[PDB]
């Protein structure tokens, strides 16, 4: 139904218009923490905040708050940790809550300047041999290998706790050539990418929710989330045609404001669920072809 | 501003 849906928006060329009536009836929940005059310095943007019950908090005793928000799809059974690019003062907070909460995954939609504009902090080493320490929250954090590829990289991260000396491994997934308020390429690559995501396990529901973000962590983060989910209850319900993309993104909206930034955006996450349907229903052969397609090298 | 996305 969602592609005979499709059809008629883009027929009549109603996207737009689609697009602004889920902004009209999207929720509008209380952010009186982000808000604070002490958390000013902690907000990248001051129009974009979590709302306070389902932002993540921070479990150090003096200052919890980051902008973070937890997004708990019950239906699905996925939850995903949406949050801002992390500030030069944030970097710190950014680890401790992936530590707290227990995440294996971060995927990274944005670049650390686009359009010349500084969209994001250097939270990650970019070199071996030269590690970070975050001192606010006693954390390391060291490069282990880079796969780069055309259009995104995967990288190995080892976090370290210094006050208990334990480590994890943390995979980074950073999609190189999405902007601000752009889509990706093609569905092709999208979905590839989504696909390396869930092949590495970050996703498994045995670890804590991945965190994905972009700048401001609605638009792009939204787009790849929503996507996600939408696909993931295509397998689940015994009628995959039934799934509302519209309902799934309202649902999303009760837990982080602004998901989905443009109405181009919406009408991408169509052609990636719908072209992803394909590979839920059966179809082994289609995953090679988007990476045939991606253009990965 | 610089603090505002939208
Ligand atoms: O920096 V974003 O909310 O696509």
């Amino acid at each position: 139904e969602m592609e005979k849906e499709f059809e008629q928006i883009d027929k009549s060329g109603s996207w737009a218009a689609i697009y602004q009536d889920i902004r009209h009836e999207a929720s509008d929940f209380p952010c009186r923490v982000a808000k604070l005059p002490k958390n000013k310095n902690r907000n990248r943007y001051r129009d974009v905040s979590p709302f306070d019950h389902s932002r993540i908090k921070l479990h150090q005793e003096d200052n919890d708050y980051i902008n973070a928000s937890l997004i708990k799809m019950e239906e699905a059974q996925r939850s995903y940790i949406l949050t801002q690019g992390p500030l030069p003062n944030t970097c710190g907070h950014f680890w401790e809550m992936v530590w707290e909460q227990k995440s294996r995954g971060v995927v990274m939609l944005n670049r650390v300047m686009e359009k010349g504009s500084l969209k994001c902090a250097q939270y990650w080493p970019q070199k071996e041999e030269k590690e970070m320490i975050f001192e606010d929250t006693n954390l390391k954090l060291t490069l282990i290998s880079e796969d780069i590829k055309s259009y995104y990289t995967v990288r190995q991260l080892e976090l370290e706790n210094l006050t208990t000396q334990e480590t994890r491994e943390i995979l980074h997934f950073h999609y190189t050539t999405w902007p601000d308020f752009g889509v990706p390429e093609s569905p092709a690559s999208f979905l590839n990418f989504l696909f390396k995501v869930r092949e590495s396990g970050s996703l498994s529901p045995e670890h804590g929710p991945v965190v994905v973000h972009c700048s401001a962590g609605i638009g792009r983060s939204g787009t790849f989330c929503l996507a996600d989910t939408c696909l993931l209850l295509m397998d689940k319900r015994k009628d995959p045609s039934s799934v509302d993309i519209k309902k799934v993104l309202l649902e999303m909206r009760k837990f982080r404001m602004g998901l989905i930034q443009t109405a181009d955006q919406l009408r991408f996450s169509y052609l990636a669920v719908i072209e992803g349907a394909k590979f839920i229903m059966g179809d082994s052969s289609v995953q090679d072809q988007w990476k045939e397609l991606s253009h990965e090298d | 501003d610089a603090d505002e996305y939208l």
